[PDB]
């Protein structure tokens, strides 16, 4: 029943900016870390970015770090990416997930993951 | 007070409530309600980790596992909850292990009064200072 949905994806082209939403529903996560992971063509899954329930703290990938900002309304059940100063390594599928059961928010181990949505950015 | 006279679970304000039956009063505590396991205040289902009888149970938000209602101990086995920014890990009994433990080759100390992970600092116990990351992990030597 439950559901995590992605939104705000596509083409884009260097330099500019898209913003990234997942919506939850069937169960409320306000309790919970939300993430966002991407799967480059070829590549496995990695790790982006993470909040805490709250949304105070955040993690992010060293790749990421100062272009792209993770946040959350909890009101929405709602976890957001903001993605600037795009680049043509960040062509991925786009993942979010909630509710992480390894030993840290790094980890590839969530309960719940969305379905992925494209992104692809031109030179 | 602040309750009227209520017996068994009514529905107050989006909430279901247990009310005492021989009291008509709000239940607290941990209570076993056909085969559901809660952990009352006033009446109200509480969510969150919480010791009972036999242990720190996960009383779950709706829907977390098998259809769960809000408040009710959920099945958890043999793997981490990162609830509230606190980390706990749950055994093959689906409870919050407390004390000293390694898991996947790292050593936690969970806190026996809240099964929460020391984490984020210096922690004191029993008369030795230890360090602990983030993520729980005790750093290697003395403090």
């Amino acid at each position: 029943q439950v559901q995590l949905v992605e939104s705000g994806g596509g083409l884009a082209q260097a330099g500019g900016s898209l913003r990234l939403s997942c919506a939850a529903s069937g169960r409320t996560f306000s309790m919970d870390p939300m993430a966002w992971f991407r799967q480059p063509p070829g590549k496995e899954r990695e790790f982006v970015a993470a909040g805490s329930s709250t949304g105070r703290t955040t993690y992010y990938a060293d790749s990421v770090k100062g272009r792209f900002t993770i946040s959350r309304d909890n009101a929405k059940n709602t976890v957001y990416l903001q993605m600037n100063s795009l680049k043509p390594e960040d062509t991925a599928v786009y993942y979010c997930a909630a509710a992480p059961y390894g030993a840290n928010w790094y980890r590839d181990e969530y309960a719940y993951w969305g379905q992925g949505t494209q992104v692809t950015v031109s030179s | 007070h602040h309750h009227h006279h209520h017996t068994g679970w009514v529905t107050i304000d989006g909430r279901r409530y247990y009310f005492e039956p021989n009291t008509a009063i709000g239940a607290n505590g941990y209570k076993i309600i056909d085969n559901k396991n809660f952990y009352f205040r006033n009446g109200l289902p509480q969510i969150g980790v919480f010791k009972g009888p036999n242990g720190f149970e996960y009383f779950a938000p709706a829907n977390t596992d098998a259809n769960n209602i809000d408040g009710q101990a959920i099945r958890y086995q043999n793997r981490f909850l990162h609830l509230l920014g606190n980390i706990y890990y749950f055994g093959n009994n689906s409870k919050a292990v407390t004390g000293w433990q390694t898991i996947n080759g790292n050593m936690y100390y969970f806190m026996p009064d809240t099964a929460m992970a020391a984490a984020g600092g210096l922690f004191e116990i029993d008369g030795v200072i230890y360090f602990f990351g983030v993520d729980g992990v005790k750093a290697p030597g003395i403090y």
